[PDB]
Order: C-alpha cells, then sequence, then structure tokens
RNA sequence: GGAGCUGUCAACCGAGCGUGGAUCCGAGGAUUUCCGAAUGGGGAAACCCAGCACGAGUGAUGUCGUGCUACCCGCAUCUGAAUAUAUAGGGUGCGGGAGGGAACGCGGGGAAGUGAAACAUCUCAGUACCCGUAGGAGGAGAAAACAAUUGUGAUUCCGCAAGUAGUGGCGAGCGAACGCGGAACAGGCUAAACCGCACGCAUGGGUAACCGGGUAGGGGUUGUGUGUGCGGGGUUGUGGGAGGAUAUGUCUCAGCGCUACCCGGCUGAGAGGCAGUCAGAAAGUGUCGUGGUUAGCGGAAGUGGCCUGGGAUGGUCUGCCGUAGACGGUGAGAGCCCGGUACGCGAAAACCCGGCACCUGCCUAGUAUCAAUUCCCGAGUAGCAGCGGGCCCGUGGAAUCCGCUGUGAAUCCGCCGGGACCACCCGGUAAGCCUAAAUACUCCUCGAUGACCGAUAGCGGAUUAGUACCGUGAGGGAAUGGU
RNA sequence: GCCAGGCCAGUCCGCCCAGGGUGAGUCGGGACCUAAGGCGAGGCCGACAGGCGUAGUCGAUGGACAACGGGUUGAUAUUC
C-alpha cells in the first residue's frame, strides 16, 4: 500500500496484482514492471 | 389558552358603504368566519365599551381569478354590521372619520 | 422583540398581563394596517412572535420546565 | 344447515363431483351439524348450540 | 456555521433584521382548525346539534374556553329477571381492537379466452382475481425419516440427477424421487403414570387405623376413593419412564412434618455456583465505549511570457503539486481559478449496538446395580369402509399425504412405515408446543454506475401532470424545454 | 380596456383588469314532526366475503309555528 498509492494517479499508469493478470491489461501496457516478489509469487503459482 | 374578545374581531371595512353607515354610527367590521351574532355583539361591547342595539352578518364568497392557466380562489369572508344603541358614545376607529 | 431570557422571570400573572397588552397592540395595529396609517409593516410580525413567545413559556412551565 | 360447528370449529370441505363423462364441477362436504340445547349445570337454563354428531357423539356437551 | 438575509413561479416595490452571530443546516420539545378508522349524536367528507364537569361573562337568559361521553372483546368486581338454585342481562373500573401501506409470505376459494387445426377428459392453471391473516421476512423444522444387508442422521435454499423413470382422449401435453456437490448449521420445553396441597362428591358421617416411615405410645376421627386446579417427578427408541430390593446427601440455621430416637423429607432464610434480556423466563436503573447514525470542517500546487480571440480553460514556451490527473462550474478542452477530490479530523442531544454493574432467575444428591410383578408413554385419535382432493401417478393392482360421513382400537408381547397384500427382516416412535442462519422483496433513505434516452425519445408526467379536458360514475387522460 | 372572443365591424359587451356589492326573532330551510325509503346497537342467518332486520336514528315533495304598508342605494331589502 506504500508502492501502490505512489503510483496511483499518474496518468497512463495501471495497477493490479500479480493473481489478477489478464490479456487486455498485459495488450494495453507498453511496458510491464514487475516487482519482484510479485514476479516470483506469479512465476511460482504456474511453476 | 385563554380567549380574547379581540381574536374575533379582524379589521374594519373601508368602502363607500360603510363610510354611508358611519354617518349613521353604524360600524362594519370583518369577524373570524366561525362566530356569531351574540358572540361579535359580548365582543364588541367588551373592547369598545359601548352599547350595542344589534349585530346583522353576511358571509361572501371569494372571488375566482385566473393568473397563468387555472383558477385560483381568494377567501371567503364574514361582515359584521354593527349599530350602536340610541346615545351612546361613538367608536373611534382611529382612521376612519368618514 | 422580547426575549425568552427576559421572560422567564415574570412569574405567572405579569405574564398573563403582557399577553394580554401585547393582544391588545396586534389588534391596534391591525386596524391601523387596514386604515393606511401604518408604515412600519414588519411590527405585525414581531407582535405575533412575542405573543407566540409568552404562550411557548407558560407551555413550559406548566409541563415541567 | 350452519355448515360450521360451535365446538370445534369443524367447517366445510371443498371437492369435486366426477360424473361418468369424467366432467368435474365444484362442491361441498357439509359437516353434519344438529341442533342441541345444552345445559352447563344440571337443571340449569338450556342454550341453543349448532355442533356436530362427533362432538355429540363424544361427551362435549350435555342436555 | 460564519456575512449576509426577509422561499419559488417572478419580478416590481415597501418596510426591516444581522458579528450582542441573522438567514441557513441537524436533533429534541411546544402548538397543531375541520374532515378522515372518525369514535357524543347526526350528516350531502371537510357541516350541523348536544349532555355532563370545571372555569370565564351578563342585571339574568343568551355566549365562550378546556376535559370526558361510540361499539365490540378480555380481566376484576357489585347485582341475579321470568324463578327457586341460579343464569341471561345490567352497573362500575382497568386494558385491547378497528384503519392505511409498492412488493415479498402463509391458509382458503377459484375462471375464461387459449392449446388440443373441432370439442367435453385434458390444457391454460391452481394462473388472473377474491377472502382471512401476518412479519422483517415468512413458512418448514428435531424422524411414527430415508435407505437396503453397507449406511445416513432436524429444517430451508442453490446446482445436478432429468426433460429421465414415468404419466397422458398414451392425444396436445405434463413430469418426480433415490442419491451426489454446496450455502448455513442448534436444539429445546411439555402431557401421562406416581407423589403433595386447595376446591367437589361419597363414605366412616368415627372404626382413620390415620396423625413423615419405622423404633412405643396417645388425640383415637378424620381417614379412605374419586374428579377439577397449583407444585414435584418425568421426556426416551440400543426403548425410556413410574413404582420395588442393594446406595446416600450444593453447606448452615430456623420452622413444620405428633411425642423421646434412627432415617429422613418439606418450607423459609442465609452462603455459594451458573445464566440472562435469549427458542431454551421478564422487565427496568445506571455507567462506560480508539463503537455507529442523524449537521460539518480542513485540505498541495501558475496574478507566468508570446499568438489568436469578445472572453483562454486553445496553440506554443516555461514553473509546480500529486496518498489529490474523480466529477462539475467559471466568457472555448483547467491537477495548480472555484465547489470539491486523496487523506484526515468532528457530536450538546436523541437513537442504535457492545461492555461492566445493579437487578432478575435457576440450582438445597441422587448416582450406580438388581428385581422384571404392576402402571405410563398425547382418543372420538389411529385403523377400516363410502365419496373426493393432491401426489410422475387422469381410479388404476394404487401405496404415502389431506377433507367430510359412518364405524371405531390398542400403550411396548404396543403401534406405524418400507408402492396392492401376506410372512420374515429393517427403520421409527403419530394423534402437544417453540426454535436462529443460509431464502424472497423495495413504497422508502443515502452512495455509486451505465458500448441506457436526450424533449414525437425517456416515466402518462423535464412545462399547472394524474393537471387541463372527457364521462352520471367506475374510469380515461393530454400538449407545452433552448436569447 | 379593446391584437383573443362575439359567425361582419365595434368606441359596445354575459369578453379582459381592478375595486365594490348580498344586513332577517317573523321570508326559504335547521335547531320541531313524521311518509316511501335508507342506515341499523344487540339479534337471526350465512364456509369467509356477507344477507336481513328489532330497538333506534335519519329522510319533504307533506303537518305545526310570529309582519304589513311606505322610503331609500350604482349595486340589498317582508332583511336597512
Ligand atoms: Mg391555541
Ligand atoms: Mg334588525
Ligand atoms: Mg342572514
Ligand atoms: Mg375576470
Ligand atoms: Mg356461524
Ligand atoms: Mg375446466
Ligand atoms: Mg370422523
Ligand atoms: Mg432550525
Ligand atoms: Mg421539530
Ligand atoms: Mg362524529
Ligand atoms: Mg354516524
Ligand atoms: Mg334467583
Ligand atoms: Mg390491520
Ligand atoms: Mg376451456
Ligand atoms: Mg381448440
Ligand atoms: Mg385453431
Ligand atoms: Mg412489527
Ligand atoms: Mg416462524
Ligand atoms: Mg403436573
Ligand atoms: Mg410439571
Ligand atoms: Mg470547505
Ligand atoms: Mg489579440
Ligand atoms: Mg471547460
Ligand atoms: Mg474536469
Ligand atoms: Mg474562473
Ligand atoms: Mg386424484
Ligand atoms: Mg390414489
Ligand atoms: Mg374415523
Ligand atoms: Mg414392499
Ligand atoms: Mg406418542
Ligand atoms: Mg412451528
Ligand atoms: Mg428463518
Ligand atoms: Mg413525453
Ligand atoms: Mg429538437
Ligand atoms: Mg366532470
Ligand atoms: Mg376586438
Ligand atoms: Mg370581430
Ligand atoms: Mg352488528
Ligand atoms: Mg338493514
Ligand atoms: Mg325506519
Ligand atoms: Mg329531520
Ligand atoms: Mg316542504
Ligand atoms: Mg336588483
Ligand atoms: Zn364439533
Amino acid at each position: 500500500e506504500a508502492g501502490a498509492k505512489s503510483v496511483r494517479n499518474l496518468p497512463g499508469v495501471h495497477i493490479l496484482a500479480p493473481d489478477q493478470l489478464n490479456t487486455y491489461d498485459v495488450l494495453r501496457a507498453d511496458d510491464v514492471v514487475f516487482s519482484v516478489e510479485a514476479l516470483n509469487a506469479y512465476i511460482a503459482a504456474n511453476t | 389558552t385563554l380567549a380574547d374578545p379581540r381574536d374575533i374581531i379582524l379589521a374594519p371595512v373601508i368602502s363607500e358603504k360603510s363610510y354611508g353607515l358611519l354617518d349613521d354610527n353604524v360600524y362594519t367590521f370583518l369577524v373570524r368566519p366561525d362566530s356569531n351574532k351574540t358572540q361579535i355583539k359580548i365582543a364588541v361591547e367588551k373592547i369598545f365599551a359601548v352599547k350595542v342595539a344589534s349585530v346583522n352578518t353576511a358571509n361572501r364568497q371569494g372571488k375566482r381569478k385566473r393568473t397563468r392557466t387555472g383558477y385560483g380562489k381568494r377567501k371567503s369572508t364574514k361582515r359584521a354590521i354593527v349599530t350602536l344603541a340610541p346615545g351612546s358614545r361613538p367608536i373611534d376607529l382611529f382612521g376612519a372619520p368618514a | 422583540g422580547v426575549s425568552p431570557g427576559e421572560l422567564r422571570e415574570l412569574t405567572d400573572e405579569e405574564l398573563a398581563e403582557r399577553l394580554r397588552e401585547s393582544k391588545e397592540e396586534l389588534f391596534n395595529l391591525r386596524f391601523q394596517m387596514a386604515t393606511g396609517q401604518l408604515n412600519n409593516n414588519r411590527r405585525l410580525r414581531t407582535v405575533r412572535q412575542e405573543i407566540a413567545r409568552i404562550y411557548t413559556v407558560l407551555r413550559e412551565r406548566e409541563l415541567g420546565l | 344447515m350452519a355448515a360450521v360447528c360451535d365446538i370445534c370449529g369443524k367447517g366445510p370441505g371443498f371437492g369435486k363431483s366426477v360424473s361418468h363423462s369424467h366432467r368435474r364441477t365444484s362442491r361441498r362436504w357439509d359437516p353434519n351439524i344438529q341442533t342441541v340445547h345444552a345445559v352447563t349445570r344440571p337443571g340449569g337454563n338450556k342454550k341453543r348450540l349448532n355442533v356436530c354428531t362427533s362432538c355429540i357423539k363424544a361427551g362435549k356437551i350435555t342436555r
């Protein structure tokens, strides 16, 4: 919650949890920035 | 709670007919529309400290008027014409000399 | 007009006389308004409000002040 | 007559009467309501009532 | 809350109020005409006429103000007609009901059009509608259940099972359950036998042989039996209780149970334990909440240059904030001009919820073993028959469930169910009551949203809208936005 | 007053605007009486809804009950 609030109202920036990733948001984004633990959690959830 | 005689009498009636009856020492008032003759007579005697020979009353309906598209009605009124006893002090309306 | 603070000291009979004389003033104001000699027409509302105030004080007195 | 019992409140029932062509029309099943001049204490005043033969057959009320 | 205000169509004025805090917003209280369930009596709703009591007024009638005066039901009391017991009825005093509301629930009554290419069985449909009656939900709910040789274990609702088994002028059609996966879970009181106390009838109207049992007596007459009420006891299906033989007291005190004793038992009090506004008993007084609801307040950052322009929120250079770049307004597309937004504070009082107390209530040994004689386990009930209703089931071989009529049991070696019926086996314990949650709905109040409408659209209704107007009436029912 | 209305026109108007105007012991009604009829305490009947009706109470178009003549206003008069 300390880091989500920081980029919350930046225009063009979209926030979502690793377990809510979806094709529409990925395809609309130009770059996907993962936090390290978020990326590890997403990878672990798929093995 | 307590009743005052001045709640029955509302205003004097100011008109040519009223002014004609002042010369005869007959006074016209607008009274509350649910009073009766005896009540009005008692109230006038108590308020103006004068003898009253008789009281006559009449109801009058309000007029219909249209303003934008539909009629509206004015209030109905009850007038009381009060004639004093032959030899009693005149009532000073304080601004109705006639 | 008259204040409730300055009305809450009159006992019962001064209240009853203030009521009666205020009613008399209202009667006179009504006749003056009818015959066209009243200039400050805001007096009617003031007298009506002080009469209402006197009733309010009396009623609250007789029901658990 | 008087299809309601004054003790147990037993009222009429509703059903169908069925002809040979199996055509069904509404009818009623009335309780067997009979008149009784009942007393409370023995030798007392009699009160008229409308009770069913089941209540009469039991000891519910006495003449 | 903080400088203007005296609502709107809808201005023109007039006259005033306001930092000694107005207008405005919230809460509590006061007043509250007449009609309306309308309820003193009457009545063409919004009107008319009273009676009683207490005050006001008059020389006295006249007059005025404030309370009470409908009917039915329940409870408590006084009276007890014909008429005797008595009852019907009557008087008094306390409580309650009535009427309305958009939907949702439960119980009852119950169409037709239509489909069957006609039509009557059937369908439509237990629908529309009507009647009774609720509650914030309701109903149902604790096995006289399913299952089938293993077993599950109150009810409700959702998904399957399944358009299946079936059922149908076997036509048109209609259509389960077993079981499986889920949401939510919770169980409790009574009747009866038997024991006590009042009221009732007998009987002894004294042989009661009873007065806690006994250890012995006396009063020896009130014992004995039955009914209606109030306490104890008891609540189960591997049957459980009651009553008998082995076994003993939450702790004390007093009283009573006839007298000295054993064993006790009952009542009252105190001492403890537990529970509580609950289905399992009901109210009320306090006090306290980082609790909630009903007003609100603060809240970062551009007077930037030039161009066009009536006007910059546009273009182009620059500066900045951001836990705030939601939305809207302002003279044209505004995070930085305004209301606000993120975020964070805020309650005299009233109401709601929670806690702690007060208070209220319950608990004053029976546990275990044996005996297996006796009593009890919800009656005009179950069952059976007739006629119907409803179940997949349209009467069929028709079980299970419900109604009316007749007939009419048994209390565990009983009774009921397992789809006619019989035998065996299995399951359960009807004819008494209560019970949260999971489910349904929105007249209404707040807060959001829309690949919804944009004035012939969207509500009938952006405009006087259920208005104008039409109809005796029930009813029907418009059009009208933009400097 | 004259732009709508009046089957033409209109200075007029039952049209539009403002103000004024209806005075009762005796007149017509109530506070008096009842008819046909209505409602209807209890009541009887009826599954419910409800039907009918006694006491009673409403209900004139009927019964009972006191005023005539003159004058006056722009508009009331058995009313002043
Ligand atoms: Mg008043
Ligand atoms: Mg006269
Ligand atoms: Mg008159
Ligand atoms: Mg006009
Ligand atoms: Mg009946
Ligand atoms: Mg049919
Ligand atoms: Mg029977
Ligand atoms: Mg206020
Ligand atoms: Mg208020
Ligand atoms: Mg009334
Ligand atoms: Mg009436
Ligand atoms: Mg007698
Ligand atoms: Mg009701
Ligand atoms: Mg048909
Ligand atoms: Mg057909
Ligand atoms: Mg056809
Ligand atoms: Mg309620
Ligand atoms: Mg319930
Ligand atoms: Mg008992
Ligand atoms: Mg008991
Ligand atoms: Mg602010
Ligand atoms: Mg320029
Ligand atoms: Mg803009
Ligand atoms: Mg914006
Ligand atoms: Mg601006
Ligand atoms: Mg059948
Ligand atoms: Mg059958
Ligand atoms: Mg039978
Ligand atoms: Mg079988
Ligand atoms: Mg049983
Ligand atoms: Mg129940
Ligand atoms: Mg429930
Ligand atoms: Mg429209
Ligand atoms: Mg348009
Ligand atoms: Mg009409
Ligand atoms: Mg003209
Ligand atoms: Mg013309
Ligand atoms: Mg009646
Ligand atoms: Mg009738
Ligand atoms: Mg009559
Ligand atoms: Mg009459
Ligand atoms: Mg007549
Ligand atoms: Mg004339
Ligand atoms: Zn019966």
